DNA sequence: CACAC
DNA sequence: GTGTGTTTTTTTTTTTTTTT
């Protein structure tokens, strides 16, 4: 729900850290054309008097960056929200609050639109997702969920062909099923299991199929 | 008078059932079962009783469960916003409260009314039904069946009325729905509280490149200024005609 | 007279000790049982002549080395943190901002290790050092209700 | 190898408040390539006592 | 028990199977509320009694209750090819009663 | 109790 | 002169209880 999120780093580079240091340096030498305070009144004058006014022209070009980016995220995974419309919008909307122009111009619509991208980029993984933003369990996560409920409810067929513990089931999963995975990845997929009513679970002990 | 000519109009109307449901969350385009599953609830049904003291409920419970980009919060701003005596709760838990009530001590035990206390005789407006816990869950299990919650903690013990509607919107398990599986999977939520749910609606963000465009087009076209067919206080009053009706 | 203490004082005071009454009604409900006052008449305290000293004392000892030894003399080793704990007791200065001057340490050691023994000595050498345990600062309001001080 | 080790700006405030004291207890304005070096010093030794044995 | 906010000291009043002695007490959701919660009813449904000693005040009142109770089986479905326990959460002795 | 109301 | 009115206190410390 943050419209925009900064991914502000302190990666270690000797180049860009030899320029902050030695801007530190600086700064220390400093103590033993800006509005400094200009900006505080006129970010309120601009906010009472200017009023954006968003085009349809601009209603084109949001549009358009909208589907662009659904696209370039498009298995056709989800990228960005409608919320990330709103956000653009409203990002337009300020870029023409200021320089007093009360008119969200064309420009402002693709200015807004880069940040947002930009921003997208920062916060999201290289193949940039949209969706572990609204949600922890990637599409990379929830295909260990899919797969570690089809291996329990294979195994439980295999075993039938009768109740066994979780630590019986941890042995036969682990172990030789794949390598050394998560211990609750199993009973969270057991809770799905359940949800479907694949199989029934014996209370802390043992659990067997229907 | 004015009004009663409208509310002839209205109740005249033959088109009048697919009107209100054009009219009904007139910010959301699309999705017109939703907006009639919502319509249904407001108007509810008859709250009759037996002959032998039990009550029958009349309020209508839905669950609206759907992706994180679906209007879900928006449906849900709009019903708490136009339901009368409606109040608008998270499954988070915001309020110390449970979500039905709580008892405190005083420095003597005394009771705090919950979410489901305020919107007595309206709408019980959740958030995040999937974020609450099933330990919270199993606490609105009578609330939302027999419309009351018998409460005996310490030194306090009393039955408090719940006559409700709830207006549940919880994202799939997983965040994003899952097609292959049944609603039973794609929710942790269970049978026995989903069984008193009566309509739920399964609503989707597909990858459509055009629905995309006119969802984009309908929401600039909101920054604009949407023609609702009846407005909300034309509406109210229609509602509240029918809501004297005992079919 | 006034003005002439603070809470942490110790002092040998003077004074003429006087029965304070109970002037008013609760004389009659306590009777003969008065309470007690010292009216002090006296206060003595317990608690570049030395700038000359301790330059005498930087041109024949090594305070680097010698006064790092002095804090702890009856600690052994450890000689890095007793230098640590001198230059934590002189300090730096950048008050200028645009920072501070607190040099801080923290010692984690291990349990065995005479760190409370430090920390003991700190207290005692170091103006204006207190010491205290992780568990007993902070602060309060209103402690006594008859006066309800600030 | 423990991530604790990485040099901040906060060692630099650290550092320059070292030998600031440095040069506090030596006369005035002593601060020169010694008493950095002393004090780069006694950094790396705190740095090196973590990473003891 | 509790403090009196008036007198300051500590007294007893009823619970649920008090207010119910010689009636009838319902118990929805007999599966679902704390086992701990759970287990403070045994002296109440078999002996009739309910004995207290706590902060000072020893007693044992009486509560001729008639416990009736509703639960839900295991998964929200009864398995009908299982022992009545498999189907369920709850011992013996509160099965006994 | 006893001085002040 | 007959009869009043104060002084006069709810802290800190245990024990319980519901949530957390
Ligand atoms: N069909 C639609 N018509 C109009 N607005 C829509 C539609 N779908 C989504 N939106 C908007 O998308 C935004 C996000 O949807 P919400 O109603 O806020 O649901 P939500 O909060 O995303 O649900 P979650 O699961 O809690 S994230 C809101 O501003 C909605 O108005
Ligand atoms: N290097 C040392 N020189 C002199 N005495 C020492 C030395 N190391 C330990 N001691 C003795 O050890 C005691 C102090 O140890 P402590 O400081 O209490 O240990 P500790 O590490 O602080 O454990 P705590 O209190 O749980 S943090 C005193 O009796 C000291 O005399
Ligand atoms: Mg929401
Ligand atoms: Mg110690």
């Amino acid at each position: 729900r943050f419209d925009l999120v900064y991914l502000v780093l302190d990666k270690v580079d000797e180049k860009n850290d030899r320029e902050l240091a030695k801007h530190l340096t600086n700064l220390y030498l400093e103590d033993k054309v800006l509005p400094v305070e200009f900006l505080t009144m006129y970010i309120s004058y601009a906010k009472e008097h200017i009023h954006p006014i968003i085009t349809e022209a601009a209603k084109t070009e949001l549009v358009r960056a909208y589907v662009g980016m659904r696209k370039m995220g498009d298995e056709k995974r989800i990228t960005a929200t409608t919320r990330q419309l709103e956000s653009m919008i409203r990002l337009a909307e300020a870029h023409a609050k200021m320089k007093l122009k009360n008119v969200v111009e064309l420009e402002d619509v693709q200015e807004a639109v880069r940040l947002i991208r930009s921003a997208i980029k920062d916060y999201a993984t290289d193949p940039k997702t949209g969706k572990i933003d609204m949600n922890l369990v990637q599409t990379g996560k929830s295909v260990i969920q899919r797969k570690l409920q089809e291996d329990l409810s294979r195994e439980i067929m295999n075993v039938l062909k009768d109740s066994m513990s979780f630590n019986e089931l941890i042995k036969q999963i682990n172990e030789h099923s794949q390598d050394r995975v998560e211990s609750s990845d199993i009973q969270e997929a057991l809770s799905r299991l359940q949800q479907e009513d694949k199989v029934i679970v014996l209370g802390e002990g043992v659990r067997r199929s229907v | 008078s004015d009004e009663i000519n409208e509310l002839k109009e209205m109740v005249k109307d033959e088109h009048i059932y697919d009107k209100l449901v054009r009219s009904i969350a007139p910010a959301v385009f699309g999705h017109e079962a939703v907006k009639k599953g919502i319509l249904l609830q407001m108007l509810g049904g008859v709250h009759k009783s037996t002959v032998e003291g039990i009550k029958l409920r009349g309020d209508i419970n839905i669950c609206v469960v759907g992706d994180p980009s679906t209007s879900k919060s928006q449906f849900l701003k709009y019903v708490v916003g136009f339901a009368p005596r409606s109040v608008y709760t998270s499954g988070k838990a915001s309020s110390a409260a449970g979500l039905t009530a709580a008892v405190v001590r005083d420095e003597d035990y005394t009771i705090e009314a919950g979410a489901l206390m305020l919107a007595d005789n309206g709408i019980c407006c959740i958030d995040e039904f999937d974020k609450m816990d099933i330990s919270d869950q199993v606490a609105i299990h009578e609330a939302m069946e027999q419309q009351t919650i018998s409460i005996a903690k310490a030194g306090i013990h009393a039955t408090l009325n719940a006559r409700t509607s709830i207006l549940a919107a919880a994202n799939p398990v997983g965040g994003r729905y899952n097609r292959k599986l049944s609603l039973r999977g794609n929710l942790n939520m269970t049978a026995p509280i989903m069984s008193r749910f009566d309509l739920f609606f399964v609503i989707l963000d597909d990858c459509n490149e055009k629905i995309d465009t006119e969802l984009a087009s309908h929401i600039v076209d909101l920054h604009m200024k949407i023609e609702p067919p009846f407005s909300a206080e034309q509406l109210r009053r229609y509602i509240k005609y029918a809501r004297t009706f005992k079919p | 007279l006034v003005r002439s203490l603070s809470p942490g004082d110790i002092v040998d005071v003077t004074g003429i000790f006087l029965p304070a009454p109970y002037t008013g009604f609760k004389a009659l409900k306590a009777g003969l049982l008065t309470e007690t006052y010292l009216e002090a008449q006296f206060v003595r305290q317990h608690k570049s002549d030395v700038e000359e000293r301790v330059m005498e004392l930087i041109t024949s000892g090594d305070v680097y080395n010698r006064l790092a030894k002095s804090i702890a003399p009856e600690i052994y080793g450890n000689l890095d943190v007793k230098k640590a704990l001198l230059l934590l007791l002189v300090g730096g200065v950048d008050k200028r901002v645009g920072i501070r001057g607190d040099i801080n340490v923290c010692l984690m050691g291990d349990p065995g290790v005479a760190k409370s023994q430090l920390l003991k000595a700190i207290c005692k050498i170091s103006p204006r050092g207190v010491y205290t345990t992780g568990k007993g600062t902070a602060a309060v309001m209103k402690d006594p209700v008859t006066d309800e001080m600030i | 190898k423990f991530s604790f080790g990485q040099a901040t700006p906060r060692t630099l405030l650290g550092i320059i408040r070292l030998s600031q004291a440095l040069a506090k207890l030596r006369l005035a304005d002593m601060v020169d390539i010694d008493d950095v070096e002393e004090a780069l010093r006694l950094v790396r030794v705190s740095k090196e006592s973590l990473y003891q044995e | 028990v509790r403090k009196d906010p008036i007198t300051k000291e500590w007294t007893l009043e009823g619970g649920a199977l008090v207010l119910a002695d010689k009636g009838v007490c319902l118990i929805d959701e007999f599966d679902k509320m704390n086992d701990q919660d759970r287990t403070s009813i045994h002296e109440a449904m078999e002996q009739q009694s309910i004995s207290i000693s706590k902060a000072g005040i020893v007693t044992t009142l009486q509560a001729r209750c008639s416990i009736i109770a509703a639960a839900n089986p295991n998964g929200g479905r009864y398995n009908s090819t299982l022992p009545l326990a498999q189907n369920v959460s709850l011992t013996e002795p509160i099965l006994s009663r």
